[PDB]
């Protein structure tokens, strides 16, 4: 059965299973943050301002990963940040995948004027870097977590349109799509019942790169001030205006970036696992 | 002929679209047919607007930024191409070795890197703890040049041809961290694509013919495999050159670099829309010309197209 | 009485660009093919690559519209823009493709693949569709346990069996077979050929059997049509075309076909050059570049099919052999 | 010339290997044409790539003897193998379109083949390449040096492969299904070219193909492969008038040439044994119509027969076709 064959090959990539274990742990930390986090992410311990991690001489077990420049606990902020990072990445990937697959099937199946109109709009909105276009839209529409997520949803559509349109043109020339047309299948059946199940293998791997890019680009928007706003526990926002702490408080600079890097690396490890399992490569 | 004409026929509809959407931005967000003609006529005469804080014309602000971004982008792409290509070839040739697992492992770590944070880490290690390399700026505030000379505006050229003794190694020391930081995602993508390309090509029937002629393993790799495995590589390179500005907004901000990304993000934070509107047009323009150049390069190397 | 299927003057020209947008050349992939096919008979279409045999297959199963000519089933026209003609087009004429690996959807179960034709074209319930599909599997030599499996779980012969089984679901009476046994092994080939002859004798099917292998055609065919550069060059019953080939290309194609039995090994005649590209077709007769019998009219005119003792050949040298005044 | 003994080629783990070639033995004399006939999964192509050293990292090769021209291909150095491969043994492959490097012109690929073994200046090499393209029948050899592989037909691509293989005048040419992809007239042209080179240069030729009729016209000796094993050997006329192995008999009865107009063709039941499906005793036990309890216990020897032929059977067939 093909789902057990996929899982059998996914288990062969040891790095991909390490990625999946981390993603389940960070999802559990994201769901249960209210109960796991030792303090509220906006509460200020002004008696313990710039206190180092529990393993350094000025620190205590009261604050495992230390405090920031207003006395907030860094551990709790990192895991409420894990919650925001996964919710934005999930919303971006689902909406960009739905709208991009439909426009790519409509382009790749019907061809002609529809393919030309769709692909010229896609080539126009790829004339700028993804982050620069997201920054311009969030600066026209004001910086907020919602605005940043809608900008990231919009600038990601080109990749799903271009990939789906590329996969559909490789299937539409094949004898099984032709045999289905000789049997009388209409456009709706041809796209969604016959061609789409064959395009789904490329798309399952592209969603993992989408999660990685949504996390990197949301953290980039937050770092540049054009994203989640200053009181919020978002990981890029925690790195906005911290560079003066590189000498005095290394933990403020270090741990939000390990939380980003670790999470993006886990989705990228898992993605190359999906690639090894879905392609006839091994 | 025909390949160039077929690609120019897709660049022109894209450039018309970029110009129409920039006219819509300039009309809708202040700092039909007759107004569009008046706008593109002004842009063709260099009337891109006036920057609200400085009151300098947007083109007269731009040129120094473009040079200081191109100098950095060149060095970052030199690092990425020089180091990445040899490592991807060795990784594919030594498949399953400690070198392959390390090359794949480090490339995946670089491809997942938050650029802005990793430059703070290298400031913290290299510039604060070890104290080897300067934290900020394009050249030391010690360095000044007589403006009488025909200075190019590229510091690595200018400080070599017209600089005092010891100024050039300062202009290089300031370049090292920005070039390594900006070059890391490109390097990772070039290692990944060079490896996958080479493993694809090393499995082809013409490599079995090359072995069956009695060719040396080095000649099968460099002459037969790598010429074919370079075609895909060319493409990605093209892709990455377009994406370097994204990495430059993040890199230039932490290193306080004079540059086109720092100028754009400061304009977006100010709501200095005259700089954003002229800047996205010039950036867009550069990207599509770069893309066109690359694809002409690909259609010259590739015999199937030539 | 009208024949089961009749083609009159079929053509298919594809327009093409000579590295420039203006010059608008035609690729004459097929021009001037005509035949009558009777019920319970096999017409074999034979020739090398570039001869038009596969575009003829695509026209007859209505995958592509023709540029000209007529196509009648039992005396009524199949080329109309008419929703009443769909009930002939999809039910009565069906196709078996060349490639067993590309002609089955790899993400569908065999039951799904066989029931899709019935779901689109018929009123049958989910139970009745399964009963008809399992009966067709049993007719074609697949097991009842195979109904749940995906195409990748089957050998090339079992895949060509699913493809034959899908083709027969709507109860056809013409089946177009585009090189159906080319990829298969000797044994599997044998297997597959026995099945197609059993199905013809049982159900009454007529085959348009498009083939490069003349050994298989000498077994399965009743009538043979020989193709060169989009035109029919020789047409006749199997015994005429294999025991008395009159056209120079048929003689060359049979002389190039390898034969195991030493006594059947014909005089070797070896042709020069490549088969010419249809973007730049030769003037006059298409074979004049390769032919051993080149003669005055051959570079000036296209020949036409004429009856010379009960078989048709398009050749001026045969016309002079039968009419010495030519 | 070539002397293969107990040759085996394996894939996968040594506790349960896929035996793609399994203790085969054959010999080729200089000036002989040897056909290797088999179905899918027979190991025929693999046996020849093991002479060339083209079996790769997940595979293994072992033999009791593997001499070419008096040199043991199991124990010579990498340099000494490169001094045989292309110079004394050469090979042409199944697909004309994928087998030439698409980034280099035909003249570069032939002049490179000449350079690796014979050397010489540019002029000399170019002259010898024009000589070879004229020898394999290219219609204008001077302009065809400058074409890229995508500009060639399948027939011209295979003629370029023959010119590139024969460039150093080898003692043995291996042809792994050289004409499977080509039209019938182009197949006849290429095999009459190979047989003209074979006779004119006094060269050994190994034809590996599934087409019995094509080998019956071309070959002196035929070797029949099944499930990685040789099952019959003999002269190309005798082997198909009176077959000595049930497998070869079955193989002939499945050809549409071997029957009246529209009578049903015979065919063996079952499928060729893969890694997991492999029977004890004779590998034809599940399929052989003459199977007996001896065949289920014993692996049969490659029995030497009275007329000089061999068949891997406990009961070699008489002239009427019975055990
Ligand atoms: N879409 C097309 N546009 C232009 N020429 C075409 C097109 N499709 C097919 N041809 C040409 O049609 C000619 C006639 O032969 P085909 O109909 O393609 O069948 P065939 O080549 O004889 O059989 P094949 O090789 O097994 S598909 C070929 O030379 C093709 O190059
Ligand atoms: S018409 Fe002329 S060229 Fe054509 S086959 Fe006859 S003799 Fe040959
Ligand atoms: S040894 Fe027995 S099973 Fe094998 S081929 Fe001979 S008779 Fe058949």
């Amino acid at each position: 059965t093909p789902l057990q064959e996929f899982w059998h090959y996914f288990k062969r990539n040891k790095g991909a299973v390490v990625g999946l274990v981390y993603v389940v742990i960070v999802l559990f930390i994201a769901i249960f943050a209210n109960w796991i986090a030792p303090y509220n992410p906006a509460e200020q311990f002004r008696d313990a301002l710039l206190a180092p991690p529990a393993w350094q001489e000025g620190g205590s077990m009261a604050h495992l990963l230390g405090t920031d420049d207003v006395g907030r606990d860094v551990l709790s902020r990192l895991m409420y940040g894990a919650r925001l990072s996964l919710l934005v990445g999930c919303l971006v990937v689902v909406l960009s995948l739905i709208m991009g697959v439909i426009l790519g099937l409509i382009a790749g199946y019907f061809g002609g004027l529809v393919d030309n109109i769709i692909m010229r709009v896609v080539d126009i909105m790829l004339a700028l870097p993804s982050l620069l276009l997201a920054l311009v839209l969030v600066a026209i529409f004001g910086p907020s977590i919602g605005n940043a997520a809608l900008a990231l949803t919009f600038v990601a559509l080109p990749h799903y349109v271009r990939l789906t349109r590329a996969a559909v043109l490789v299937e539409v020339n094949r004898d099984y799509v032709t045999a289905s047309r000789v049997a009388g299948a209409g456009a709706m059946r041809q796209m969604f019942i016959n061609i789409f199940p064959n395009c789904l293998a490329p798309l399952i791997v592209q969603a993992s790169l989408g999660f990685s890019n949504a996390i990197l680009d949301m953290a980039a928007l937050g770092f540049l001030g054009m994203g989640a706003q200053p009181p919020t526990p978002e990981w890029g926002t925690m790195l906005s205006d911290v560079l003066q702490f590189a000498q005095s408080a290394w933990w403020v600079v270090t741990f939000p970036g390990l939380a980003i890097l670790l999470t993006v690396l886990a989705f990228n490890l898992m993605g190359d696992g999906l690639r090894d399992a879905l392609d006839p490569k091994l | 002929l025909q390949f160039i004409l077929r690609r120019l026929g897709l660049v022109i509809p894209t450039f018309i679209g970029i110009t129409l959407l920039t006219f819509a931005f300039v009309h809708m967000i202040p700092g039909m047919w007759q107004q569009y003609l008046h706008y593109i006529w002004g842009v063709m005469h260099g009337d891109l607007g006036i920057s609200m804080k400085s009151r300098i014309p947007v083109w007269e602000e731009f040129v120094p930024r473009f040079q200081a971004t191109l100098e950095l982008g060149v060095c970052a792409m030199i690092f990425a191409t020089a180091v990445g290509i040899p490592v991807g070839v060795l990784a594919a040739v030594k498949r399953g070795s400690i070198f392959d697992h390390t090359a794949v492992g480090l490339a995946l770590t670089g491809y997942s890197m938050p650029i802005f944070w990793w430059g703070m880490m290298l400031i913290m290690l290299v510039s604060v703890h070890w104290n080897l390399t300067p934290v900020s700026g394009r050249v030391s505030d010690m360095v000044f040049l007589d403006d009488s000379n025909p200075l190019t505006g590229f510091m690595l050229i200018d400080t070599a041809i017209w600089g005092e003794d010891g100024n050039f190694i300062d202009a290089v020391a300031h370049m090292i961290l920005p070039a390594i930081v900006l070059g890391t995602i490109p390097l990772a993508v070039i290692v990944r694509m060079t490896r996958s390309s080479m493993l694809e090509v090393l499995g082809e029937d013409y490599i079995r013919t090359a072995r069956a002629k009695g060719l040396t393993r080095m000649r099968v790799i460099i002459v037969h495999a790598l010429r074919n495995a370079m075609l895909p590589v060319v493409t990605v390179i093209g892709l990455q050159v377009g994406t370097l500005l994204a990495g430059a907004i993040l890199t230039e901000t932490i290193f306080s670099w004079p540059g086109l990304g720092r100028w754009l993000i400061d304009a977006l934070q100010r709501r200095d829309y005259p700089v954003v509107q002229g800047g996205v047009l010039l950036v867009a323009t550069m990207i599509i010309l770069v893309n066109l150049l690359v694809d002409l390069l690909y259609g010259v190397v590739n015999p199937r197209i030539r | 009485q009208q024949p089961l299927l009749q083609a009159i003057d079929l053509k298919k020209h594809y327009p093409v660009k000579k590295g420039m947008f203006a010059p608008e050349r035609l690729v004459k992939a097929l021009d001037g093919v005509s035949f009558n096919l009777e019920r319970g008979k096999t017409l074999a279409v034979v020739g090398e690559s570039g001869c038009g045999k596969s575009t003829l297959g695509r026209l007859l199963t209505m995958i592509e519209m023709p540029t000209g000519g007529e196509l009648y089933y039992q005396g009524q026209d199949l080329l109309k823009h008419d929703p009443q003609a769909q009930k002939l087009r999809r039910q009565k004429i069906q196709i078996v493709f060349q490639n067993p690996y590309g002609s089955l959807n790899p993400r569908k179960k065999v039951g799904q693949i066989l029931e899709e034709p019935l779901l689109i074209n018929t009123s049958l319930s989910k139970e009745q569709r399964r009963e008809k599909a399992l009966s067709m599997m049993a007719k074609v030599g697949l097991k009842t346990e195979h109904y749940d499996r995906y195409p990748h779980m089957f050998s090339g012969g079992q895949r060509q069996r699913i493809a034959i089984a899908r083709g027969l679901m709507l109860d056809p009476d013409v089946v177009i077979a585009d090189q159906p046994v080319s990829a298969l092994d000797v044994s599997v080939r044998a297997q597959v050929l026995n099945l197609m002859m059993d199905l013809q004798q049982e159900l009454g099917l007529s085959y348009v059997f498009i083939s490069h292998d003349l050994s298989v055609v000498e077994h399965i065919a009743d009538e043979v049509m020989v193709m060169y550069l989009g035109r029919c060059v020789e047409k006749g019953t199997k015994d005429q075309i294999f025991n008395n080939p009159r056209h120079p290309y048929t003689q060359a194609l049979l002389s190039a076909t390898p034969r195991l039995n030493p006594d059947d090994r014909r005089e070797r005649i070896k042709l020069s050059g490549e088969l010419p590209s249809p973007l730049n077709p030769p003037p006059g007769c298409a074979f004049n570049a390769r032919c051993r019998r080149r003669f005055g009219p051959c570079t000036q005119l296209q020949p036409q099919l004429k009856d010379y003792g009960g078989q048709l050949v398009a050749c001026f040298a045969v016309d002079q052999d039968e009419n010495p005044q030519r | 010339l070539l002397n293969v003994d107990k040759l085996s080629v394996h894939f996968g783990d040594e506790s349960a290997p896929f035996r793609a070639v399994d203790r085969i033995s054959y010999s080729v004399k200089q000036g002989e044409v040897v056909g290797i006939v088999g179905e899918s999964g027979s190991g025929k192509s693999v046996s020849s790539l093991a002479i060339m050293g083209l079996i790769d990292y997940p595979g293994r090769v072992m033999a009791e003897k593997l001499e070419f021209n008096g040199q043991d291909l199991q124990r010579i150095s990498e340099k000494e193998r490169r001094n045989l491969v292309g110079a004394e043994v050469a090979m042409i492959f199944q697909d004309p379109m994928t087998s030439l490097n698409p980034c280099y012109t035909v003249g570069f690929q032939i002049m490179e083949a000449i350079k690796v073994h014979q050397g010489g200046n540019k002029s000399t090499r170019r002259q010898r390449a024009i000589d070879l393209l004229n020898q394999v029948g290219i219609p204008d050899p001077a302009s065809r040096l400058d074409v890229y592989p995508h500009q060639l037909s399948g027939g011209m691509s295979q003629r370029v492969m023959i010119a590139m293989a024969i460039a150093c005048r080898p003692k043995l040419l291996i042809a792994d299904q050289p004409t499977t992809a080509l039209d019938v007239t182009i197949q006849a042209q290429i095999i009459e070219l190979l047989l003209e080179l074979q006779q004119k240069e006094n060269m050994a030729l190994v034809l590996i193909t599934h087409d019995l009729a094509l080998v019956a016209e071309a070959a002196h000796k035929i070797i029949v492969m099944y499930a990685g094993q040789v099952v019959e050997t003999g002269d190309a006329h005798a082997i198909f008038h009176a077959p000595r192995h049930p497998y070869t008999q079955a193989l002939l009865r499945a050809l549409p040439e071997f029957a009246q107009d529209k009578e049903r063709l015979a065919s063996l039941p079952g499928v060729v044994p893969g890694k997991y499906d492999r029977p004890n005793g004779c590998l034809l036990n599940p399929r052989c119509p003459y199977a007996t309890d001896r065949c289920r216990a014993e692996e049969p020897a490659l029995n030497m027969l009275a007329d000089g032929r061999q068949s891997k059977c406990h009961y070699p067939l008489d002239d009427a076709g019975r055990p």
